[PDB]
This record gives C-alpha cells, structure tokens and sequence, in this order.
C-alpha cells in the first residue's frame, strides 16, 4: 500500500503535543503505553498516525489498530531525526511529575497548620512552614545524578486533576491570610534576564529550552525573601499592601491573569492559568521559536527521502523549507498558548529588586 | 429520466430509483425534535448534570459533562453518512469559560438504555 | 473535552451543536423516507405528501 | 380528487389548539362560526384544512373555502373518534368564559372607590371585600346540573383583551395596597396532591383533565383565610412580612414568575402568564401526557381505514402508532407551554398552611 506526507498544521500540532507532554507513541513491544521508553514506531499528529520510518500517513484515530499496518516504506528516516522530539516530550512529562509531587508537599504542609494561627500569622506576616529542599524530589532526574531521561515514568493517574485541586487550594490559602511563599514570582521573563543572584547561585545558567546537550541537573532556585526581610520599608499593613500576590496578580477567585514560579526544578519555570480561564493547566516558559528549533534536523531527511513532487503537493508552496520559514515567521502566535502572554502589565512589587538563592522553599505571612 | 420509474404505482427497489446525491447543511439547535425524526434530547427537567470519563482508541482518558438538553443524533436506520462540524463565528464564552485552547470532539455511545432515561 | 474535571458550575452549555453541520451521503444505493431507511419505494404515493417543515429537515 | 394525510406536527398543533380553547370548526349548517354547536365537517390544523370524514388534507389557509370541496372520500372515519377533541375544545371555551366573568365581577367589587375605608384598612387590615360563592357563574354547567356542553356558548367579543386588562388591573391594585386576596396558589402541583381540605371538600376527587367520562360540575375551592384573621399571631406587619403575595410571586411590576389560581371552576386551576412575557394569557393546568391521550381512538381508526404506504409516507417512521409513541416519549416539551413551568422556585408563605374549603372568595389585609 502507498502512503502520502502529512500537512503542515499536523506537524505544528505534533510539536505542541510534545511540549505539552502528551505525544502518544506506539512501539512494537509495549504498544501505546509509554511507561517504559521503547523505539517509536508511529506517532499521532493532527488526527493522523504517521510511521516514524517513512513519515507516511497510515491510519487515523477513527479506526483502531493494534499493529503497524502493511505498506510500502522508504526506511530512510533514522532515529537521530526525531530523537530530539522524543527527548522533549519525555522530559516535559518528567517535569510535570516533579512539580506535582512538590505541590503535593506544599499543600500537605499547609494543611498541617490551623486557621487561627494562620490569621494570627497574617497579622504577624512572618514565615510559618519550611520544607527541606534535600527531600524535594530525591529520586527525580533533575535532582539525582544516577538517573536519566530513559527511566520509567512514575505511575500517575489523572495528574492534571490533582494539579488543579492542589493549585487552587494552595493559592486560596495564600489569599486567605495575606501569605507569601518565596518561590512565587511575578514574571519569568525577568527570571531569564534581569535578576540578581547569590554567591552560590551565580554558577547557574539557563538554557531557555529543553536541550539534550544541556545540563538539567541542578538545585532549587527560590526567590530568597532574606533580602526582602532586609527591607523594612513596608510596615505590616504595607507588607500586606505590597508583598501579597493579590496586589499584583489580583484576587485569585476573580482574576484572569496567570501566575509564574521561579525555576524550582530543572531550571525551567512553570506557568499556571487564571481561575476564570476554566482550568489551571501547567505550561513551560519556552518561546515558540525554541519549540520549532527541535525539528530542524528532520527537514533534511525528509528532503532526501521523498520525491520533490510529493513534498510540493503535500506541504504547500515552497515545500518543507518554505513551510519551515513561514512557520518561523508565524512562531509567536501558533506555538504559544494563550496563557503565556496573559501577565500583569503593572506590578508595584516588581521581582527585579532582590536576588535568588538555592535553598529552602518557605511560606511567609 | 425514465418516466416509468418516476410514475410507477407499485414498489420499486431503492438502487433502481437512486441517483448521485448532493450535500445538505443543518443547525441542530435551530432544529426541532418533533419535525426532525433523527434527533434525541434528554428532557430539560433533569437539572443535575454529571461528569463522565471516556477513553479513545489510543488510551488517553477524557472528561465530559452531560445535562438537561444535551442533544444527540440517532445513527441507526440511516445509510453510511459523512458529517462535518464547522464552529466558525461562535463565541461559547462564559463568566468562567474561555474558548481559547479548548478541545471539541465527537463521541459515540453504544448502550441498551434509551437516551432519555439517562 | 478536557484532561481534568470540568466543574458543572464552570460550563453551562449542553453541547457545541450550535454550529454548522454538513451531511453528505456515502452510499448511493440506499434511500430514506422521513429519516428511516426503506428497501423499496412507491413513487406515485410521494406526490403531495410533504410539507416544507418536513422537507427542509430531510436527510 | 386524491387527498393525502396530514403530518404529525400538524396533529400536535391541533391538540394544542384544542386544549387552548380555540379551534376553527366548519359545519355545513353553520359555516365558520362556532357559537351554536353542530357536527364538524372540516377542521384547521397547522394551516391545513382537513375533512373529518376521510381525515385527508383538502385545503390550506391561503384560499377562501365556502362549502366542503368535492373530493374522493372513503367515509370510514366516524364521529365518535374526534368527539373527544371537539368536547375538549368546547369545554375549554366555556371555562374561559366563566373565568373571565368571575375575574371581571371580582374586579368590579374591588373597583369600589371608598378611599377613607381604604386607608382605614391600611391602618388596621381586616376583611371588607367579600363576594358570595353562590354567585360565581351560576348559569355555567360547572354550577348547574341542567346546563350541557352542547348549549350555545356565551357570545363575548375580545375575551383575551378584557381578561388581560382585568387581571393586570387587579394585580396592580392588590400589589399597590398590600391586600390579601384568596385566589393564588404558589405551586399548583400541590392542589391535586398534598393540600389540606375542608370538611365538605374531603369527599371530592379531581380528574385533572377535561373529558366526558369525569364529572365537571362542582363548587368553588378557596383557602380558609378567615381563621388567618382569627389567628392572633398574624398582624398587619406580619401580613406584610410573609403573607403578602409580593413576598413570593415577586412584584407584579417586574415579576417574571407566572401567577396561578385556585380551582374556582371545573376543579382546575388557571395559570396567568407574567407581565414580562409581553401579555397576560390564561391556561388550564392539564398535563401534556393527558392532552395526548385524546386521539388514541383516532390513531386506531386511521390504522383501520388507510393504507400502509400512505401512512408511512405521511406520518413517518413506525407509522401512525410509531408517531403516537414518539410523541408520548417527548410530551412535556411539545405539548406543554412554557408559562406552565414558570412558577417560582422558592416561596416564603407557602401553599400548605391552611386547608382549602368551599367558601366565599374574600380579600383581607
């Protein structure tokens, strides 16, 4: 059976799925399950099942298949062509698991205190709960040197549901008692450039993407409130007037602005949507151009594997190179989720003032 | 056009009568249940919506909400058919719901219980 | 559809069926009347038995 | 002249017109005037004029018809099949006339311009408005055994405009002076089941519909609000805190919940549409499933007298019996108007505190 190439928006959707952590990969051994990484055989993009050895479209989501369909194949695409996409999606999933565990820790420690002392600390405005960062995800791939990106994924069901519940609970307890955790941050564009760093923090560098050649093993980069506690310019009522997130982010139950965090795990911040959006999904803070840069190597293998007429008729005007350039121009809009641009224009308590340290995440009045 | 076929007083088989057809366009909400014989609706008196999970052909779960007024198309007693849904020019915007980034899809249910008793 | 729970308080629409729906037949050998498949048809009895309400809502 | 059956929705429209009280009926000796009862020849349903001897569409609303058009008829449809529909229409017309006369007489009693007595009632309350329950439409068949439904109707011009004017004026005055009339029931589904009854009214049982089998002749049911004035707990302040109708139905200037009535005639409440719907309309409280039952003998007779192919091509899938079952499956939607479900969701005074008995309609304060 003869096959054909997929259209451009399908490739864009494949990249979006990969950087959302949800590319469904079928291998001969484990099937559609991705619990232990295997050699990919097909992937799903734009409602089409594309084989990874010829990139020809075979099957769709409408009809269920359990084996790779019989067809005529090129066998010219290799593993190095899409290994970067595979790495991106797998590490995206790993980071989601790590952040899930960390948020669970934060919420369970929040529940350990009573509301009465919570309001009394709101009057006080000091720290209340502190969690050692050496227990923060001891067996992750960012935290442990003995791990790698080929480890099996932690068995989690309805990860996003738990994320939503714990996130809304933690932020509601924050806005109840004027509290401030150190790890919360107003805008990650400033985290990438414009922030001061501590003596042990200046060694850190940001890759601004999920790159295989980079080093993702590092510590926790919190926004150390030692420097703000060093700033008595705010009285207690004024510490409520400035340090409370609702002074910049707004009241959480009635706002449409996102919240961001410092690079807690893997030197990659996490962005959460507003409540009135509909659900508090988690996204990475990665530019769409860096997203498109993963599949650069695949274009050459495609142009060397297939005839030029098929590429011209399937991909569009100008072929694969033309689609690549047009989508690079259209990167800011197609590859960026709507929650990344939605941030507070004005923040009276800008995060730029004070340095960040590697150490103990804490919650403060 | 054979005049004996179009003016026969006796039954004629479907293939002998058929001709290559043309597409049609509808809008379900504007349609009525009494006139359209291929629609089903949960009675509006329910007022207790419920959330259900369904898996696809690959093995990724999804979440859904059903309530009073949810309309379905009764597939049986119809030849093979092709459906295309076009949602252009609509908002679907609520106080706590933003249509940006949301996923809309078809689902097929196969059950013995009639739809309204759900 | 979502990857998490959809709070019923959040969404009040019953469906997304308020849009345009294009139907195109996929078999030119079967015939329906008033929405149900029939194996044989009698053309003389179709004369003068349809109203516009029953015609615009036909398959 | 060959003729064909009417479609199902025209039949549903016929049933709805019959239970609203207006169906245009053509008789040979009468024409298109339905004041004096006669045997119907033609009826209009859904813009289709149909003969009742063959039940075949013989004309439309566009062209003027003066006699019965000459056509080929099978004459196998008798009169006893649709005598039920004709009976329902005529009884609903009689009952509408009765309710209009009652409302007009009650307003004319309440129209009294006694300003000094009015502000003394405002000062104290009490009951000064009273009408004898033996004067509520004595000439009607509902109060007199002798009168029959074949008697000529009450010749009335513009019943709906007069009824709207009288109802609106009465409600305006009652809400203006904070009076306490004895006509309303917040929930009418309580009347047939769950309401306390007076000593005389314990024996009576309600047929919940209009038909020849049941009894349609009885007295007036009203709330016992005399004991309310005899109850020392009630006070003008308390009567304006809980008992006043505006506490529950909403202010008639801006109310959007429809107003009901007690079983004044025929053991059937009459629902009055709210003003925000654009007009005031009076409907009986028959349930749609009961409304559907009136054409069962008609369905059987059609299945006896007409051919299979014509019935299948006209009524639709499953034949006429299939149409009957399908309309029974969805009766609450198509066979019940919206004004019959616009009753207020929550109430303050309630519907169940004082037993309903055979008494004079009275207004207190």
């Amino acid at each position: 059976m003869e096959v054909c190439l997929p259209n451009g928006h399908q490739v864009v959707d494949l990249i979006n799925n990969a950087f959302e952590g949800r590319v469904s990969i079928y291998s001969a051994q484990e099937g559609w399950d991705k619990t232990i990484s295997a050699q990919p055989d097909m992937m799903v993009c734009g409602g089409a099942v594309v084989c990874m050895h010829c990139l020809g479209v075979v099957g769709s989501l409408q009809r269920k298949l359990k084996h790779l369909p019989h067809h005529r194949c090129n066998q010219q695409i290799r593993h190095q062509d899409y290994v970067d996409v595979q790495f991106a999606d797998r590490v995206t999933a790993h980071w989601k698991r790590g952040m899930l565990s960390f948020v669970a820790q934060m919420h369970e420690m929040m529940n350990d205190v009573s509301p009465d002392d919570l309001d009394r600390v709101r009057t006080e405005g000091g720290s209340l709960v502190e969690l050692n960062w050496l227990q923060v995800d001891p067996n992750s791939m960012f935290r442990s040197i003995h791990s790698s990106w080929t480890d099996p994924l932690q068995v989690v069901d309805d990860l996003d549901t738990k994320l939503d519940q714990y996130w809304t609970a933690l932020n509601l307890m924050i806005d109840s008692s004027d509290l401030i955790p150190n790890f919360m941050m107003r805008d990650p564009s400033h985290a990438f450039n414009g922030v001061k760093l501590g003596g042990d923090a200046r060694q850190t560098q940001f890759s601004r993407t999920f790159d295989s050649r980079s080093s993702l093993e590092w510590g926790v980069m919190v926004y150390d409130y030692s420097e703000l506690e060093h700033d008595p310019s705010k009285g207690r009522a004024y510490r409520k007037e400035l340090v409370t997130p609702a002074r910049d982010f707004g009241h959480f139950g009635l706002s449409h602005y996102s919240r961001a965090t410092t690079p807690i795990l893997g030197k990659m911040p996490a962005v959460f949507s507003g409540m009135l959006t509909g659900n508090c999904k988690m996204y990475p803070f990665i530019k769409g151009t860096a997203k498109l840069k993963t599949v650069r190597k695949l274009v050459e293998a495609v142009n060397h594997a297939w005839g030029v007429e098929k590429i011209r008729y399937a991909l569009g005007p100008g072929g694969m190179t033309g689609w690549y350039n047009r989508t690079m121009q259209q990167a800011p809009i197609v590859l960026t989720p709507a929650a990344l641009t939605m941030f507070p224009d004005t923040i009276k308590f800008g995060d730029l003032n004070y340095p960040v340290m590697i150490g103990d995440p804490m919650i403060l009045g | 056009a054979e005049p004996e076929i179009i003016a026969s007083l006796a039954p004629v088989p479907a293939p002998v009568f058929a001709i290559p057809p043309k597409p049609a366009d509808y809008n379900v909400r504007t349609l009525r249940i009494d006139e359209a014989t291929w629609l089903r609706m949960i009675p509006k008196s329910m007022n207790t919506p419920f959330q259900i999970q369904v898996t696809d052909n690959t093995g990724t779960n999804w979440h859904l909400n059903l309530r009073g007024g949810t309309r379905v198309v009764n597939l049986d007693q119809i030849a093979p058919m092709r459906f295309v849904l076009d949602l252009g020019g609509k908002s679907y915007k609520e106080t706590s719901w933003d249509p940006n980034g949301k996923k809309v899809g078809f689902i097929v249910f196969q059950s013995k219980i009639p739809f309204e008793l759900w | 559809i979502d990857s998490a729970a959809i709070t019923p308080t959040n969404m009040t629409q019953p469906d997304v069926w308020d849009a345009l729906l294009t139907m195109s037949p996929l078999s030119a050998g079967e015939v329906t009347v008033k929405g149900a498949v029939v194996s044989e048809v009698v053309p003389a009895d179709l004369i003068g038995s349809y109203t516009p309400e029953s015609l615009n809502a036909s398959l």
